[PDB]
Protein backbone atom coordinates (compact mmCIF):
# COMPACT_ATOMS: atom_id res chain seq x y z
CA UNK A 1 0.00 0.00 0.00
CA UNK A 2 0.84 3.40 -0.59
CA UNK A 3 -0.79 6.02 1.29
CA UNK A 4 1.36 8.30 1.34
CA UNK A 5 2.79 8.91 -2.20
CA UNK A 6 -0.85 8.72 -2.97
CA UNK A 7 -1.30 11.53 -0.25
CA UNK A 8 1.40 13.14 -1.81
CA UNK A 9 0.04 13.21 -5.60
CA UNK A 10 -3.07 14.47 -5.00
CA UNK A 11 -2.84 17.72 -3.02
CA UNK A 12 -1.94 20.78 -4.46
CA UNK B 1 20.04 21.40 -34.62
CA UNK B 2 19.49 24.05 -32.34
CA UNK B 3 16.27 23.96 -29.85
CA UNK B 4 13.00 25.16 -30.66
CA UNK B 5 11.32 28.14 -28.75
CA UNK B 6 8.66 25.36 -27.12
CA UNK B 7 11.61 23.04 -26.07
CA UNK B 8 14.06 26.41 -24.97
CA UNK B 9 10.82 27.48 -22.90
CA UNK B 10 10.61 23.40 -21.81
CA UNK B 11 14.19 23.46 -20.28
CA UNK B 12 14.18 26.38 -18.69
CA UNK B 13 11.09 25.09 -17.08
CA UNK B 14 12.86 22.21 -15.87
CA UNK B 15 15.78 24.26 -14.64
CA UNK B 16 13.48 26.22 -12.62
CA UNK B 17 11.62 23.16 -11.22
CA UNK B 18 15.02 21.24 -10.26
CA UNK B 19 16.79 24.30 -8.51
CA UNK B 20 14.42 23.95 -5.76
CA UNK B 21 16.52 20.88 -5.03
CA UNK B 22 18.77 21.04 -1.55
CA UNK B 23 22.23 22.65 -2.19
CA UNK B 24 25.23 19.99 -3.09
CA UNK B 25 27.75 22.46 -0.57
CA UNK B 26 24.91 22.01 2.39
CA UNK B 27 25.15 18.13 1.88
CA UNK B 28 28.90 17.94 1.21
CA UNK B 29 29.48 19.82 4.44
CA UNK B 30 27.17 17.58 6.79
CA UNK B 31 29.59 15.12 6.03
CA UNK B 32 32.98 16.62 5.39
CA UNK B 33 31.79 18.28 8.58
CA UNK B 34 33.21 15.77 11.18
CA UNK B 35 33.72 11.88 11.09
CA UNK B 36 30.27 10.50 11.89
CA UNK B 37 29.74 6.51 13.11
CA UNK B 38 28.08 4.48 10.92
CA UNK B 39 24.56 4.57 13.34
CA UNK B 40 24.96 8.27 12.63
CA UNK B 41 25.48 8.14 8.62
CA UNK B 42 22.96 5.93 8.48
CA UNK B 43 20.28 8.63 10.13
CA UNK B 44 22.06 10.98 7.89
CA UNK B 45 21.41 8.74 4.93
CA UNK B 46 17.28 8.51 6.10
CA UNK B 47 16.90 12.46 6.69
CA UNK B 48 18.64 13.23 3.20
CA UNK B 49 16.39 10.41 1.66
CA UNK B 50 13.38 11.40 2.66
CA UNK B 51 13.43 15.54 2.08
CA UNK B 52 15.11 13.89 -1.69
CA UNK B 53 11.70 11.90 -2.42
CA UNK B 54 9.77 15.13 -0.87
CA UNK B 55 11.63 17.68 -3.26
CA UNK B 56 10.83 14.22 -6.47
CA UNK B 57 7.40 14.38 -6.33
CA UNK B 58 7.50 18.06 -6.40
CA UNK B 59 9.63 17.90 -9.42
CA UNK B 60 7.50 15.27 -11.04
CA UNK B 61 4.25 16.72 -10.67
CA UNK B 62 5.81 19.86 -12.27
CA UNK B 63 6.46 17.56 -15.35
CA UNK B 64 4.32 18.45 -18.27
CA UNK B 65 1.53 16.26 -18.57
CA UNK B 66 2.17 13.79 -15.38
CA UNK B 67 -0.91 15.44 -14.00
CA UNK B 68 -3.14 13.74 -17.02
CA UNK B 69 -1.78 10.11 -16.37
CA UNK B 70 -3.47 7.63 -14.55
CA UNK B 71 -3.46 7.60 -10.68
CA UNK B 72 -1.85 4.36 -10.32
CA UNK B 73 0.51 4.84 -13.22
CA UNK B 74 1.34 7.95 -11.07
CA UNK B 75 2.74 5.68 -8.08
CA UNK B 76 4.20 2.78 -10.15
CA UNK B 77 6.75 5.70 -12.04
CA UNK B 78 7.45 7.37 -8.62
CA UNK B 79 8.19 4.30 -6.59
CA UNK B 80 10.35 2.87 -9.89
CA UNK B 81 12.12 5.77 -10.16
CA UNK B 82 12.90 7.44 -6.41
CA UNK B 83 16.24 5.39 -5.67
CA UNK B 84 18.09 5.95 -9.05
CA UNK B 85 17.13 9.61 -8.88
CA UNK B 86 19.00 9.80 -5.62
CA UNK B 87 21.93 7.99 -6.96
CA UNK B 88 22.22 9.87 -10.03
CA UNK B 89 21.81 13.25 -7.61
CA UNK B 90 24.67 11.64 -5.72
CA UNK B 91 27.14 11.81 -8.65
CA UNK B 92 26.23 15.25 -9.41
CA UNK B 93 27.17 16.31 -6.15
CA UNK B 94 30.21 13.97 -5.56
CA UNK B 95 31.65 15.57 -9.07
CA UNK B 96 30.41 19.29 -8.11
CA UNK B 97 34.33 21.20 -7.54
CA UNK B 98 35.38 21.04 -4.26
CA UNK B 99 39.15 23.19 -2.73
CA UNK B 100 41.98 21.03 -2.90
CA UNK B 101 41.76 17.58 -1.12
CA UNK B 102 38.27 17.92 0.17
CA UNK B 103 37.29 15.63 -2.61
CA UNK B 104 39.92 12.68 -1.74
CA UNK B 105 38.04 13.50 2.30
CA UNK B 106 34.86 13.01 0.62
CA UNK B 107 34.97 9.91 -0.74
CA UNK B 108 37.03 8.12 2.10
CA UNK B 109 33.93 9.60 3.91
CA UNK B 110 31.59 7.92 1.86
CA UNK B 111 33.59 4.67 2.07
CA UNK B 112 33.73 4.58 5.66
CA UNK B 113 29.90 5.11 6.27
CA UNK B 114 28.85 1.98 7.32
CA UNK B 115 27.89 0.25 3.70
CA UNK B 116 29.09 -3.17 2.42
CA UNK B 117 32.33 -3.41 0.36
CA UNK B 118 30.74 -4.91 -2.23
CA UNK B 119 28.33 -1.54 -2.58
CA UNK B 120 31.07 0.70 -2.54
CA UNK B 121 33.35 -0.59 -5.67
CA UNK B 122 30.11 -0.38 -8.21
CA UNK B 123 28.77 2.79 -6.33
CA UNK B 124 32.15 4.74 -6.89
CA UNK B 125 32.40 2.99 -10.73
CA UNK B 126 28.91 5.12 -11.60
CA UNK B 127 30.07 8.27 -9.96
CA UNK B 128 33.49 8.16 -11.56
CA UNK B 129 31.80 7.18 -14.78
CA UNK B 130 29.39 10.35 -14.59
CA UNK B 131 32.19 12.45 -13.62
CA UNK B 132 34.17 11.54 -16.85
CA UNK B 133 31.10 12.82 -18.59
CA UNK B 134 31.56 16.57 -17.77
CA UNK B 135 27.48 17.00 -17.32
CA UNK B 136 26.08 20.08 -17.28
CA UNK B 137 23.23 21.00 -14.86
CA UNK B 138 20.96 20.98 -17.58
CA UNK B 139 21.80 17.40 -18.42
CA UNK B 140 21.30 16.27 -15.46
CA UNK B 141 17.67 17.70 -14.89
CA UNK B 142 16.72 16.60 -18.14
CA UNK B 143 18.13 12.76 -17.45
CA UNK B 144 16.14 13.14 -13.86
CA UNK B 145 12.96 13.58 -15.85
CA UNK B 146 13.79 11.02 -18.37
CA UNK B 147 14.00 8.72 -15.41
CA UNK B 148 10.92 9.38 -14.10
CA UNK B 149 9.31 9.01 -17.21
CA UNK B 150 10.48 5.36 -17.87
CA UNK B 151 7.44 3.56 -19.79
CA UNK B 152 9.52 0.83 -19.92
CA UNK B 153 8.84 0.33 -16.09
CA UNK B 154 7.23 -2.54 -14.03
CA UNK B 155 3.40 -2.04 -13.62
CA UNK B 156 2.86 0.38 -16.13
CA UNK B 157 -0.71 -0.33 -17.47
CA UNK B 158 -0.30 2.50 -20.40
CA UNK B 159 3.23 2.48 -21.82
CA UNK B 160 2.09 4.88 -24.71
CA UNK B 161 1.03 7.52 -22.34
CA UNK B 162 4.33 7.97 -20.74
CA UNK B 163 6.06 7.47 -23.97
CA UNK B 164 4.43 10.52 -25.49
CA UNK B 165 5.64 12.54 -22.50
CA UNK B 166 9.33 11.01 -22.31
CA UNK B 167 9.95 11.63 -25.98
CA UNK B 168 10.32 15.59 -26.02
CA UNK B 169 12.04 15.52 -23.18
CA UNK B 170 14.80 12.62 -24.88
CA UNK B 171 14.84 15.36 -27.65
CA UNK B 172 15.96 18.21 -25.78
CA UNK B 173 18.72 16.31 -24.32
CA UNK B 174 19.83 14.66 -28.00
CA UNK B 175 19.79 18.35 -28.82
CA UNK B 176 22.46 19.26 -25.76
CA UNK B 177 24.92 17.16 -26.61
CA UNK B 178 25.05 18.35 -30.07
CA UNK B 179 25.49 21.58 -28.83
CA UNK B 180 27.93 21.38 -25.68
CA UNK B 181 29.62 18.11 -26.54
CA UNK B 182 30.29 18.50 -30.26
CA UNK B 183 33.64 17.03 -30.30
CA UNK B 184 32.05 13.60 -28.98
CA UNK B 185 28.99 12.42 -31.19
CA UNK B 186 28.30 9.30 -29.00
CA UNK B 187 27.56 11.69 -25.99
CA UNK B 188 23.45 11.29 -26.29
CA UNK B 189 24.00 7.27 -26.58
CA UNK B 190 27.25 7.50 -23.44
CA UNK B 191 24.30 9.10 -21.33
CA UNK B 192 21.23 7.04 -22.02
CA UNK B 193 23.67 4.24 -21.30
CA UNK B 194 24.39 5.34 -17.82
CA UNK B 195 20.27 4.73 -17.03
CA UNK B 196 20.91 0.85 -17.49
CA UNK B 197 23.41 1.06 -14.63
CA UNK B 198 21.25 3.10 -12.35
CA UNK B 199 19.01 0.23 -13.10
CA UNK B 200 21.15 -2.08 -10.87
CA UNK B 201 21.24 -0.23 -7.40
CA UNK B 202 17.79 -0.16 -7.96
CA UNK B 203 17.78 -3.64 -8.01
CA UNK B 204 20.28 -3.95 -4.86
CA UNK B 205 18.97 -1.05 -3.07
CA UNK B 206 17.37 -2.95 0.02
CA UNK B 207 20.31 -5.41 0.76
CA UNK B 208 22.62 -2.32 0.35
CA UNK B 209 19.89 -0.91 3.42
CA UNK B 210 20.39 -3.99 5.13
CA UNK B 211 24.10 -4.70 4.79
CA UNK B 212 24.09 -1.33 6.42
CA UNK B 213 26.95 -1.95 9.18
CA UNK B 214 24.27 -0.36 11.97
CA UNK B 215 22.62 -2.34 15.21
CA UNK B 216 18.88 -1.62 13.84
CA UNK B 217 17.88 -0.46 10.53
CA UNK B 218 15.40 1.98 11.24
CA UNK B 219 13.16 3.76 8.49
CA UNK B 220 10.28 6.57 8.18
CA UNK B 221 6.86 5.66 7.11
CA UNK B 222 7.38 7.25 3.43
CA UNK B 223 10.91 5.36 3.21
CA UNK B 224 9.03 2.25 3.37
CA UNK B 225 6.85 3.24 0.22
CA UNK B 226 9.56 3.91 -1.64
CA UNK B 227 12.24 1.54 -0.28
CA UNK B 228 11.55 -2.27 -0.36
CA UNK B 229 12.11 -2.52 3.51
CA UNK B 230 10.25 -3.38 6.66
O1 LIG C 1 19.21 15.75 -3.45
C1 LIG C 1 19.36 15.56 -2.17
O2 LIG C 1 18.78 16.23 -1.33
C2 LIG C 1 20.32 14.45 -1.79
C3 LIG C 1 20.89 14.43 -0.52
C4 LIG C 1 21.77 13.41 -0.16
C5 LIG C 1 22.09 12.41 -1.07
N1 LIG C 1 22.98 11.35 -0.69
C6 LIG C 1 23.48 11.14 0.54
O3 LIG C 1 23.25 11.85 1.52
C7 LIG C 1 24.40 9.92 0.67
C8 LIG C 1 25.21 9.92 1.98
C9 LIG C 1 26.47 9.01 1.88
C10 LIG C 1 27.29 9.01 3.18
C11 LIG C 1 26.43 8.59 4.37
C12 LIG C 1 25.17 9.47 4.48
C13 LIG C 1 24.36 9.46 3.17
N2 LIG C 1 25.28 9.77 -0.52
C14 LIG C 1 25.35 8.65 -1.33
C15 LIG C 1 24.48 7.47 -1.19
C16 LIG C 1 24.89 6.21 -0.74
C17 LIG C 1 23.98 5.16 -0.65
C18 LIG C 1 22.64 5.34 -1.00
C19 LIG C 1 21.64 4.23 -0.89
N3 LIG C 1 21.94 3.00 -0.57
C20 LIG C 1 20.80 2.22 -0.55
C21 LIG C 1 19.65 2.84 -0.86
S1 LIG C 1 19.95 4.49 -1.19
C22 LIG C 1 22.23 6.60 -1.43
C23 LIG C 1 23.13 7.65 -1.53
N4 LIG C 1 26.23 8.77 -2.29
C24 LIG C 1 26.81 10.05 -2.08
C25 LIG C 1 27.82 10.71 -2.79
C26 LIG C 1 28.19 11.96 -2.35
F1 LIG C 1 29.15 12.63 -3.01
C27 LIG C 1 27.60 12.55 -1.25
F2 LIG C 1 28.00 13.78 -0.86
C28 LIG C 1 26.61 11.92 -0.54
C29 LIG C 1 26.24 10.66 -0.99
C30 LIG C 1 21.51 12.42 -2.34
C31 LIG C 1 20.64 13.44 -2.69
Amino acid sequence: DHQLLRYLLDKD
Amino acid sequence: MELTPDQQTLLHFIMDSYNKQRMPQEITNKILKEAFSAEENFLILTEMATNHVQVLVEFTKKLPGFQTLDHEDQIALLKGSAVEAMFLRSAEIFNKKLPSGHSDLLEARIRNSGISDEYITPMFSFYKSIGELKMTQEEYALLTAIVILSPDRQYIKDREAVEKLQEPLLDVLQKLCKIHQPENPQHFACLLGRLTELRTFNHHHAEMLMSWRVNDHKFTPLLCEIWDVQ
